[PDB]
RNA sequence: CCAUAUAUAUAAUUUUAAUUAUAUAUAAUUUUAUAUUAUUUAUUAAUAUAAAGAAAGGAAUUAAGACAAAUCAUAAUGAUCCUUAUAAUAUGGGUAAUAGACGUGCUAUAAUAAAAUGAUAAUAAAAUUAUAUAAAAUAUAUUUAAUUAUAUUUAAUUAAUAAUAUAAAACAUUUUAAUUUUUAAUAUAUUUUUUUAUUAUAAUAUGAAUUAUAAUCUGAAAUUCGAUUAUAUGAAAAAA
RNA sequence: ACUUAAGCAGUGGAGCAUGUUAUUUAAUUCGAUAAUCCACGACUAACCUUACCAUAUUUUGAAUAUUAUAAUAAUUAU
C-alpha cells in the first residue's frame, strides 16, 4: 500500500462521499445536504420501464461528489442488464444526465448548486 | 509565469473533536501556505485564474493580495419609517 | 494620569469624528449596538436546506420519453390498495 | 384552513415531520422579520428618544406573533427531527451524526 | 421589562371597554405589569385552567398579574 | 496506527511559536557480554553485574452462541387502532408542586489551612471566533488608585497574525477565632517586626443556606420559573 | 480465574443542586413490576423545545395520483 505513488493506494480523500473544502461552513453543511439530496434523487431515477412487464431497475452505487474550486463532479458506478438503430431506457437515461441540450440534468442541478 | 513563490509552509493542524455517548470522530484541516513575491497584479490574477480553473476535489483557497499604494443601514432605513408612521408620529 | 480630561475629552472626541464612530460622553443607552448587529435571518432560514430541489414529480415534466417509476409510491400505493380489499381501509372523512 | 400556517411558506427539501414544519416556518418568518423586530427594539431601547415612543415599540414588539421570534427557533435534526443533541457542525443528533460518519457522507470526519 | 430604565412590560388589552362600561377585562397575558392606572378595574387571569377574578390595588402595581392568579394546587 | 527519538524537505525566522509547524522516511517485538542459580545442559530461562541504545507507553483490527432492549431516539416491514381527531394550530399552564425515601454532585465543618496582597507582569496546554468575538479607553457602584460587576464605545481578527486570555495552584509577606498561645499601659533588654516583669485583657474574623431592599444581564416576554451585582440577614454543619 | 479478602488513598451524618420514586395535580409527558438490589435519558424545559393539561380554532391537512374549473406562458390553424 505505497503512499507515495497513486496507484498502489487508495487516497484518503476517496473515502468521504462528500469530497469538499469550503473556508464557508455554513456553505459546506448546506452542499453535504444537498449531495445527500441529491442521491436520494438519484436512486429514484434508476427504475424505468417501457410498458408494463418491461421493468428495467439500474443499480448505482452510492455518488462520489467531488467538490472542486469552480465545478462539482458526481461520480457513479452502475449495473444494468440492432441496437444501432434505437436508444434504450438506460442510454435516454445517461443522455438526459449530460447530453440534453435544453433540460439536462448537470444544468438543473448547476442551478441547485 | 515568472512568480518568486516560496514554497507550500506547513501550517497547524486543526483539529475538531465529536464525542458520542464513547465513541470518537474527528476532523483534521489540513492548510498550506504558498506566498508570492516581486510580481505584477496582473501576472498573479493569471495565477489565480489558471489555479482555479485546474483546481483538485476537496481543496479550497484564500487568496489575500497586498497591493501597495500611494497615500492619496437596513435597520436604520427602517427605524426612519417607522418614526414616520401614524403610530410613532401621533405619539409625537 | 496627570493630563486633564478636558484633553483627552477633546481627542476621543475629533476621533471619533474622524473614524465615523459614535461619540457617547454622557454614556446614555443609545441602542447603538441594535443597529450594528448583524442580521442572521439567512442563514437561520437556510437551516434544512435549499426548498427549490428537483423533486420525482418534476420528471414527468422535464424528460417526458422517459416514464421513471417511484418504487416507495408504488408499495404504498399497493398497501393500500391490499389495505382496502380486507375492510381495513380508512374511512370515508367528514365532509362539511 | 388549508395550510397549517398563516403564511404560505416552501417545504424544506429532506425529512419532514410536524416539528420540522413548525420550526421551519418560524425560521422563514424571522428571516422575514428581522429588521422590523430590530427597528422596535432599537426605538424601545433608546434613552434619547420619548417615552411615549419606546412605550409605542414595545407594544408593537408584544403584539407580534410567536412565528417572527429568533428565540423560539430551535435547532432539529435534518435527517430524523429530533431536537436533543443535535450537533450544529451538521445539523445531525448524535445517533444520525454517527451514521453518517460511518457511512463517510460527512466530509473530513473519521474514526478517532 | 424587569431592569426599570427598559420601563414596564405593556401589553395591549380591552382597558378602554373596562373604563367606560365597568366590565371585567379578560387576560391570558400573565407577564403583563400593572401598571397605575390599572386600579381600581377587575381583571380576570387566566391560570392556565381558570380566570381567577382580582381587582386591582395600588398594592399590585409594578407587580405582573400572574402574580395573583396561582397555577398550582397547594397540596 | 498513535506517541517517542532521529534524518531529509518546506518557511525569503514579521502569520515566529525554527525551543515551531507537517509531509516523507528510519528505529525496537531491543541487543551483546560475563557471574550465580536452576534446566529438557545451551545455542535455555531468571536474577545480578557490565556494554550499546532516546526507547519507557497506547489504540484498532473476526467470527460463533446466550440473554436483554419498542427514548429500538440502533431501523425496516407487517399487523392492529384513530380519521371533526388518537391528526393539526394558537394562547396560557405544567414538566419547577411537597409529607417522605434514596442515588449522584457541589460547598463546608480552620492552623501539614484559609484569607489578602504580589505591574518592566513566575510558569501551560488544548480549543473557539461570518447564526461572531470582543481589546484599550471612559463612566457608575466607589473609596487616590487597583480589584470586582455592569454600562458607553466597538480597536483588531474570521485568525500559526487579533480576541476570548497577564493560567491557577506553587512561592513570598501579612493576617487569622477557638487561644490569657492575645492585646494594651508602664518599665526592660546585646532577641527590638522581639524578650522579660507587673498590671488590666461549644458555630468564630469558620460556614454561606435562607430572606429583605435596590440595581443589572439575555430575551418580544424572567409571574408560575432564569442568571448576576451591592447593602443587609447569617441557618444547619463540630464527636463516633 | 471475574469476584471476594487484605493494604493504601479517599469520600461518607449538614445545606444546596440535580435525578428517581412516593404523594399531589387539570397536567405534574414518557421509563419497573416471575421475591437479594434495581422505574433513574439529557451536549442546556421561561415562550420554543413538548411529548402533557385547559380553552379556542383547522378539516384532502406536508405527500403522490386522478378528474374538473380559473387564469398565466408556449405551439397549432380562431
Ligand atoms: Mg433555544
Ligand atoms: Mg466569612
Ligand atoms: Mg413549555
Ligand atoms: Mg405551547
Amino acid at each position: 500500500g505505497n503512499i507515495n505513488n497513486k496507484l498502489q493506494h487508495l487516497n484518503n480523500m476517496n473515502n468521504w462521499n462528500t469530497q469538499i473544502y469550503n473556508y464557508n461552513k455554513n456553505m459546506e453543511i448546506m452542499n453535504t445536504m444537498n449531495d445527500k439530496l441529491i442521491n436520494k434523487l438519484l436512486y429514484k431515477m434508476m427504475t424505468l420501464k417501457l410498458n408494463n412487464m418491461n421493468i428495467n431497475k439500474i443499480i448505482m452505487s452510492k455518488t462520489i461528489n467531488q467538490h472542486s474550486l469552480n465545478k462539482l463532479n458526481i461520480k457513479f458506478y452502475y449495473y444494468n442488464n440492432n441496437n444501432n438503430y434505437y436508444m434504450n431506457m438506460m442510454n435516454k437515461l445517461m443522455n438526459i444526465m449530460n447530453n440534453n441540450m435544453n433540460n439536462n440534468l448537470c444544468n438543473i442541478l448547476s442551478y441547485y448548486y | 509565469l515568472g512568480i518568486p513563490l516560496t514554497g507550500p509552509k506547513p501550517l497547524p493542524t486543526r483539529r475538531e473533536r465529536w464525542t458520542v455517548i464513547k465513541e470518537n470522530f474527528e476532523r483534521h484541516t489540513h492548510k498550506r501556505l504558498i506566498r508570492a513575491w516581486d510580481t505584477n497584479p496582473e501576472v498573479l490574477q493569471m495565477l489565480i485564474a489558471y489555479i482555479t480553473k485546474h483546481s483538485m476535489a476537496g481543496v479550497g483557497m484564500k487568496c489575500n493580495f497586498f497591493q501597495r499604494s500611494e497615500i492619496s443601514s437596513a435597520v436604520g432605513q427602517k427605524v426612519l419609517e417607522l418614526l414616520d408612521s401614524p403610530d410613532f408620529k401621533k405619539h409625537l | 494620569m496627570n493630563v486633564p480630561k478636558a484633553r483627552l475629552l477633546k481627542v476621543a472626541e475629533l476621533s471619533a469624528k474622524i473614524f465615523d464612530q459614535n461619540f457617547n460622553p454622557s454614556g446614555i443607552r443609545t441602542g447603538s449596538k441594535i443597529l450594528n448587529e448583524r442580521l442572521k435571518g439567512p442563514s437561520v432560514a437556510s437551516y434544512y436546506g435549499n426548498p427549490d430541489i428537483l423533486k420525482f414529480r418534476h420528471l414527468k415534466t422535464l424528460y417526458p420519453d422517459i416514464e421513471f417509476v417511484d418504487l416507495e409510491e408504488q408499495y404504498r400505493l399497493s398497501m393500500v390498495e391490499a389495505k382496502k380489499r380486507r375492510g381495513k381501509g380508512a374511512p370515508k372523512k367528514m365532509k362539511k | 384552513g388549508n395550510f397549517r400556517f398563516p403564511i404560505k411558506t416552501k417545504l424544506p427539501p429532506g425529512f419532514i415531520n410536524a416539528r420540522i414544519l413548525r420550526d421551519n416556518f418560524k425560521r422563514q418568518q424571522f428571516k422575514e422579520n428581522e429588521i422590523l423586530v430590530k427597528s422596535l427594539k432599537f426605538i424601545a431601547r433608546n434613552m434619547n428618544l420619548p417615552t411615549k415612543l419606546r412605550l409605542e415599540a414595545q407594544l408593537k414588539l408584544n403584539a407580534l406573533p410567536n412565528y417572527m421570534r429568533s428565540t423560539q427557533i430551535k435547532n432539529r435534526c435534518v435527517d430524523s427531527g429530533h431536537a436533543r443533541f443535535v450537533l450544529s457542525d451538521f445539523r445531525l443528533c448524535r445517533y444520525q451524526f454517527r451514521e453518517n460518519a460511518l457511512k463517510g457522507n460527512l466530509p473530513g470526519v473519521k474514526k478517532g | 421589562s424587569r431592569s426599570v430604565w427598559k420601563g414596564p412590560n405593556i401589553v395591549p388589552l380591552p382597558i378602554r371597554e373596562a373604563m367606560t362600561k365597568g366590565t371585567p377585562i379578560r387576560t391570558n397575558a400573565r407577564a403583563a405589569t400593572i401598571l397605575p392606572q390599572f386600579v381600581g378595574l377587575k381583571f380576570q387571569i387566566h391560570n392556565g385552567k381558570e380566570y381567577v377574578p382580582i381587582e386591582i390595588s395600588e398594592d399590585m402595581v409594578g407587580h405582573k398579574l400572574g402574580e395573583f392568579a396561582p397555577t398550582r394546587k397547594r397540596f
